């Protein structure tokens, strides 16, 4: 019973949970009521997967999600839409205003009286669990909400559960184009808690997806249904191995042993190779070399940073469909003879591979082709401390003459906050940039005694 | 009656448990309901090596399955010789050890290894006269190394007059699978160069290489590669279930090929392999399976013999053939490759021969050698190992489990001095 | 330093007396002489040692040596050097009924007592008379016995398991969990032996009423503190004494072992192979690196082969100073066995030893640095320039 | 007026003892060398 509860904060979780449950329940058979007509048909079977979905007596299927946001809107919508009988009728929406754009308004002032529910709900969802293996937490930085009350979350549930694995999946602010003009400020603020109480942060970035969707599946005017579609991709391929058979299978936590080094660099990179239209699924064969070699093409990478200067100290790649271990093998070793791909020299062996059987899903009036063979890769790499650094410097341009500080103050903040969190900042920007560097020549600097 | 008790840890033990179980019940004409549909009266004489008889004159196979993921459990169930095993012995937890060998070895296997003992236990009670023990793991791996050497442990506390077999899948230098192999594989080596009578090197490198240059295999699975590994499982205790000119039992091996107990690493290997084609052009006979026994590309080590010596090696036929022709030719091999043997062991090169050959064979051999050349290996893992190590790397998950770096470095140490016990011996000169 | 070689020779037991009694053991000064009972026509091959002793003849002035006469040659010497800040080791060697533990330990209830007794009353002894406002001492003891290839405790009983062997990066193998007791007078250090000697197995064979099942060793931690105002060197000496009665070479023929003690013995006789074979090689390869020439290319010395060999590696070799007293037998019957100790023991003798005195690594430095500029600045202002 | 602090860095007092007894040897020695009384 390898079973994960979600959690979608804020009005970019929301959505992406949207789509995230699509494609789940089209992968199990479930019908948008709940009910699964492969098992009346066929007589019984496993199809009702423990990972995403629990069992009632009469055969309806509730999924093991939980949203929250402050505005109505955007889970009025979900309630009246095409999903309405699929999800338990609580839902923890705060019939008040939101947190606007105001990390302190949603951590301090309005956070309180909607987190009491919100874990008494989390609490008996977690006791419905048999061998819960983590939670999946849907946000945003530089919302409100997804900042502010995300961080609250996580701090009440690293107090309560401890033990249990915490992966964040989550939208990081764009080099160039923004929606709001507070966005540093609720970035800054919210990296205090995700270093400390998260043990894996994925970040996706919205100019590298707009510019993937342009490029590969000649999608001129994308949507957010676009991007959501891909990240929903990226987080069943994570969690397949937990779901079907599969020639190797890579649970939660061998992701965290493998690819976090030590505490505090827990923040890898994703993307997702044969992102195709139905057009160019011809004229291509979509092998495996094909596919490994597309992944780690600065082009494709879901953060606007390049890979080429940094370095990889540790790479997961997880394999779907017609796949099978010797061109897995051919392709990493292909990978390790390119010069412009450069490992740590402190991670000889640096790749983890897992294999899985179930191919990937079309959805109806989706844009990714159908394909026999997928692979997502994760990659924690140094190239990661150039996306921070950006968002520093729009941080200082705005606090060297306090604009829009007396938002936060107003809200139950103080002004040294701000200071603390950029100081935690610079901390861990430097710790990438002592990782990355080689060991010193001869690292016991030289020796030779007698014979 | 010599019986052995046969235990599985991990996926890759699994597996490789399960494809061994299937080639051994065919040879005895088992099927897999249990029932005996065999033709030769020899195949029931030693059926009690392997299988315990059960009450509708059916055989289960005695066996203990042991992981921490159920998942694996499940594949071996629903499979073509699923039924085969008895319930009672899948032990079985959950929270596997996510490639920790600290969670393994400490944290989760310290718990389901008394059940797994209890087992070990029942089984062992009921046999006539227990000959050993052979555990199928993976070094590079969670709980198949921690598990394994946990339960190899207390087995020769409890169990010390007993044989300790071991067939172990060790990480390549070309083919990682995990980011953490070098921990997992230097630390299950510390505990199985103490705790262990005869440990025999797989390496997955050298089963493609065999699977791609000699079978000419375009798609191999690791079906084909626990096929190669169950043939040389078979090949080992063939002469404890049938007769021969010259019987080997495995305690005549390891007297005959350990002439110090640290050095108990065997490099094995199979003959023959036509790969499906070229059969009808090749004639067999002991000339060509001797030939293709010392052959470098036909090892399943990945450890070129031809950079080290051969401290020992042992040969078991199968099939009807001349005793004459045999002694020739081991001693021509030893004769013609006179640098590629220790001078100080006269007739280095042990011989077995049976009678009864596999089911579709006129004749087949099995090749068992210690030499220093492994040596090259053990060196690979201890690279890696310090490079890991000197920036602490990963000990994180490891220290939060319940570990010092003081077995990081004993381990180390040990490792290192096996390394050389073995370089003693590698060079020429020494003599008389 | 060398391994200082002891050897001694003991009288007959019931078992020698009742069968043929003529000896073959000859002795002088410091050269002991064999006989071939079967050839009285070879040569009586001699052998030279460090130490002989003869405790043949009870009543006579021949070159008698008492239990006092082997401690004020061995053990007070090695004592006075774990005073001088050098940890040391006194080992036993033999076969079978021969004097190991009546060397090392003795009967308590006599005036002749073994070298451990000894040992414990001088240095007891020497911290008494030696105490000062500012000199103090610290004793601590231990005791522990490998009987199956598992290390057990002797002074704590309820313990009752084999504890675990671990390797320090700088100070070697050591025994984890070994109950290392404080002491404070000779009653008590009295208590704990006896306690111990009651701990051990003991069983009868027909060799020996009372044969040992099991190597043992006896450590003792000696700390030397010397605090005052100006800088003097605090806790400056840690010394560590090791007394190790191992039990002997066995055959079954004469030994008449049956279902536990045959094993036993089988145990005991793979130990012991262990160790002549370490024995030797440290031989040879000193020797070498010393006469040879001095490449020091490589050489391996199997440590590792038994847990025996394993805890003496400082002794043995490396960092410590050490003594191997032989036992010897004087039955015309033994004689095949008896050689072959003497043998072992001549390559004792080539053994060599590399001890340093035990310090603070930052107080060394510190130390070292200041005398150095002690040395320049006397010799700066002899010159006319400090 | 936010100013510069500056870190609070001192001497390590064996590193400084030991640091200190090298560079008094080293000058002792060099003055030695160059009179050649070394
Ligand atoms: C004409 C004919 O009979 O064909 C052979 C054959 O072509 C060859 C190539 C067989 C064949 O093997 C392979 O093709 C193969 C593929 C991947 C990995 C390993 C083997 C054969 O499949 C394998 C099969 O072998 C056996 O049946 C042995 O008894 C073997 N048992 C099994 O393989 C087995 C399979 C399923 C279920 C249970 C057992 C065995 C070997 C040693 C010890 C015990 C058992 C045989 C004779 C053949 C085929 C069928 C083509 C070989 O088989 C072995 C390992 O004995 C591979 O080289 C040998 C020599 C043969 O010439
Ligand atoms: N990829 C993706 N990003 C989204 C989506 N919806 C919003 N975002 C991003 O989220 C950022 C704004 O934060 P929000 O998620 O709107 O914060 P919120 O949930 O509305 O919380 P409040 O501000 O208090 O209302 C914007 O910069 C968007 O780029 C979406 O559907 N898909
Ligand atoms: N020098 C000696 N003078 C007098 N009696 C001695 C002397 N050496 C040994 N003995 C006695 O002779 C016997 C043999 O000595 P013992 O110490 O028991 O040998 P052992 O090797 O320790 N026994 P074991 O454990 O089987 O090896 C004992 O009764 C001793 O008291
Ligand atoms: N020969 C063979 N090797 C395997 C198989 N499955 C996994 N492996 C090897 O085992 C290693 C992974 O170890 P694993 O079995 O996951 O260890 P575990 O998690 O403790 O069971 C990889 O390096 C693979 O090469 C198999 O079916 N056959
Ligand atoms: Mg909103
Ligand atoms: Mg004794």
């Amino acid at each position: 019973m390898r079973e994960c509860i979600s959690i979608h904060v804020g009005q970019a979780g929301v959505q992406i949970g949207n789509a995230c449950w699509e494609l789940y329940c089209l992968e199990h058979g479930i019908q948008p009521d709940g009910q699964m007509p492969s098992d009346k048909t066929i007589g019984g079977g496993d199809d009702s997967f423990n990972t995403f979905f629990s069992e009632t007596g009469a055969g309806k299927h509730v999924p093991r999600a939980v949203f929250v946001d402050l505005e109505p809107t955007v889970i009025d919508e979900v309630r009246t839409g095409t999903y309405r009988q699929l999800f338990h009728p609580e839902q923890l929406i705060t019939g008040k205003e939101d947190a606007a754009n105001n990390y302190a308004r949603g951590h301090y002032t309005i956070g309180k009286e909607i987190i009491d529910l919100v874990l008494d709900r989390i609490r008996k969802l977690a006791d419905q669990c048999t061998g819960l293996q983590g939670f999946l937490v849907f946000h945003s930085f530089g919302g409100g909400t997804g900042s502010g009350f995300t961080s609250l979350l996580m701090e009440r549930l690293s107090v309560d559960y401890g033990k249990k694995s915490k992966l964040e999946f989550s939208i990081y602010p764009a080099p160039q184009v923004s929606t709001a003009v507070v966005e540093p400020y609720n970035s800054i603020l919210t990296t205090h808690t995700t270093l400390e109480h998260s043990d894996c942060a994925f970040m996706v970035d919205n100019e590298a997806i707009y510019d993937i969707c342009r490029r590969n599946l000649d999608i001129e005017r994308p949507t957010y249904t676009n991007l959501n579609r891909l990240i929903s991709q990226i987080v069943s391929s994570i969690t397949a191995s937990l779901r079907f058979d599969g020639a190797l299978n890579v649970d939660l936590t061998e992701f965290q042993t493998n690819l976090v080094p030590y505490p505090r660099i827990h923040f890898p990179l994703a993307t997702y190779a044969p992102v195709i239209s139905a057009e160019k699924a011809y004229h291509e064969q979509l092998s495996v070399a094909e596919i490994t070699n597309a992944c780690f093409e600065p082009a494709n990478q879901m953060v606007k940073c390049d890979p080429r200067h940094g370095k990889y100290m540790a790479c997961c790649l997880l394999y779907r469909g017609d796949v099978v271990p010797k061109d897995v093998n051919a392709a990493i070793a292909t990978i390790k003879t390119k010069r412009s791909i450069q490992f740590v020299d402190w991670c000889p062996t640096g790749f983890k591979v897992g294999i899985n059987y179930q191919p990937p899903t079309v959805v109806p009036g989706g844009d990714l082709a159908k394909v026999q063979r997928a692979v997502c890769m994760l990659s924690n790499t140094t190239a990661i401390a150039e996306a921070w650094a950006r968002l520093d410097h729009k941080f200082d341009l705005m606090y060297a003459k306090r604009a829009f500080v007396h938002w936060y103050v107003g809200e139950g903040m103080e002004e040294g906050e701000f200071s603390e969190a950029r100081e935690d900042m610079a901390a861990l920007e430097k710790d990438y940039e002592e990782v990355g560097v080689d060991s010193v020549e001869g690292e016991g600097e030289e020796e030779g005694e007698e014979y | 009656m010599r019986e052995i008790v046969h235990i599985q840890a991990g996926q890759c033990g699994n597996q490789i448990g399960a494809k061994f179980w299937e080639v051994i019940s065919d040879e005895h004409g088992i099927d897999p309901t249990g029932s005996y549909h065999g033709d030769s009266d020899l195949q029931l004489e030693r059926i009690n090596v392997y299988y315990n008889e059960a009450t509708g004159n059916k055989y289960v196979p005695r066996a203990i399955l042991v992981d921490l993921e159920p998942g694996t459990m499940d594949s071996v169930r629903s499979g073509p010789f699923g039924q085969i095993f008895r319930p009672d012995n899948f032990v079985f937890g959950q929270s596997g050890a996510g490639n920790n060998w600290a969670k393994g070895h400490y944290t989760e296997g310290a718990e389901l290894v008394d059940s797994v003992l209890d087992v070990v236990r029942k089984e062992s009670e009921s046999c006539d006269c227990l000959q050993g023990f052979q555990l199928t793991h993976s070094l590079g791996g969670g709980t198949g190394s921690g598990m394994g050497t946990l339960l190899i442990s207390k087995i020769r506390e409890e169990y010390p007059d007993r044989i300790m077999n071991t067939f172990s899948v060790m990480p390549s230098p070309k083919v990682s699978d995990t980011v953490v192999e070098p921990y997992n594989a230097t630390l299950s080596v510390h505990q199985l160069v103490e705790n262990t009578d005869e440990t025999y090197c797989i390496d997955n490198e050298a089963l493609y290489d065999i699977c791609f240059r000699t079978l000419k295999l375009t798609t191999p699975t690791y079906g084909d590669l626990n096929h190669l590994v169950s043939a040389t499982m078979s090949g080992v205790t063939t002469c404890l279930r049938f007769p021969g000119q010259l019987n080997a039992d495995l305690r005549k091996l390891a007297v005959n090929m350990v002439p110090f107990p640290r050095l108990h690493f065997f490099m094995p290997g199979f003959a023959p392999l036509t790969s499906r084609g070229s059969q009808q052009y090749r004639a067999l006979t002991v000339p060509e399976l001797t030939q293709q026994m010392f052959d470098s590309k036909n090892m399943m080590a990945a450890c070129d013999p031809r950079h080290g010596r051969y401290l020992t090696v042992a040969a078991i036929f199968r099939g009807r053939m001349s005793m004459k022709e045999v002694d020739e030719q081991m001693l021509n091999v030893q004769n013609k490759n006179s640098s590629y043997f220790v001078e100080w062991i006269p007739n280095n090169v042990k011989t077995a021969v049976c009678d009864i050959p596999p089911r579709g064979l006129k004749m087949s051999a099995t090749f068992i050698g210690n030499s220093t050349a492994i040596q090259e290996l053990f060196k690979r893992i201890s690279e890696q190992f310090t490079a890991m190590f000197r920036r602490k790397a990963f000990l994180h998950w490891y220290t939060g489990e319940g570990m010092d770096e003081m077995e990081f470095t004993e381990a180390e140490s040990n490792m290192n001095d096996l390394v050389s016990e073995y370089q003693q011996y590698q060079d020429a000169t020494a003599d008389e | 330093a060398s391994v200082k070689v002891a050897v001694r020779v003991r009288p007959f037991n019931s078992r020698e007396m009742s069968r043929d009694s003529k000896c073959i053991i000859q002795m002088s000064g410091s050269t002991t002489t064999i006989v071939n009972p079967k050839q009285p026509k070879e040569t009586p091959k001699s052998f030279s040692f460090d130490y002989s002793y003869w405790s043949h003849t009870s009543p006579e002035d021949i070159n008698y040596a008492s239990q006092k006469q082997v401690y004020r040659d061995i053990g007070e010497e090695m004592l006075q050097h774990a005073f001088e800040g050098y940890n040391v080791c006194i080992f036993a060697y033999g076969q079978t009924g021969a004097g190991k533990s009546y060397t090392m330990m003795g009967k308590q209830e006599k005036d002749q007592q073994g070298i451990i007794p000894q040992l414990c009353e001088d240095l007891f002894s020497r911290i008494n008379d030696t105490t000062n406002d500012n000199m103090s001492y610290s004793v601590e003891v231990s005791y522990m016995e490998i009987y199956c290839e598992r290390v057990r405790d002797l002074l704590n009983p309820k313990n009752k398991g084999n504890l675990r062997v671990r390797e320090h990066p700088l100070l070697g193998p050591y025994v984890e969990d070994l109950s290392k007791l404080a002491v404070t007078s000779y009653n008590d250090i009295q208590d704990l032996m006896d306690s111990g000697n009651k701990a051990r197995t003991v069983a009868a064979t027909n060799m020996n009423e009372t044969s040992s099942r099991s190597h043992a060793v006896f450590n003792i931690i000696f700390t030397q503190k010397r605090h005052d105002a100006e800088t003097n060197i605090t806790t400056e000496k840690v010394s560590k004494i090791s007394l190790v009665d191992l039990a002997g070479s066995e055959r079954a023929d004469s030994t008449g072992a049956k279902g536990t003690r045959l094993k036993e013995g089988a145990n005991i006789n793979k130990s012991l192979t262990t160790l002549g074979k370490v024995i030797s090689a440290l031989a040879e390869m000193d020797s070498g690196p010393n006469k040879n020439k001095k490449k020091k290319k490589t050489d391996f010395i199997p440590y590792r082969d038994s847990v025996l060999t394993w805890l003496l590696r400082e002794n043995l070799g490396g960092n410590s100073r050490t003594a191997m007293v032989a036992a010897l037998s004087p039955a015309d019957i033994n004689y095949d066995e008896t050689l072959s100790t003497l043998r072992y023991a001549d390559r004792a003798k080539q053994i060599r030893c590399n001890a340093v005195i035990n310090e603070d690594p930052n107080n060394k430095l510190i130390r070292e640095l200041k005398d150095e500029v002690t040395r320049l600045r006397d010799l700066l202002y002899a010159q006319g320039l400090g």
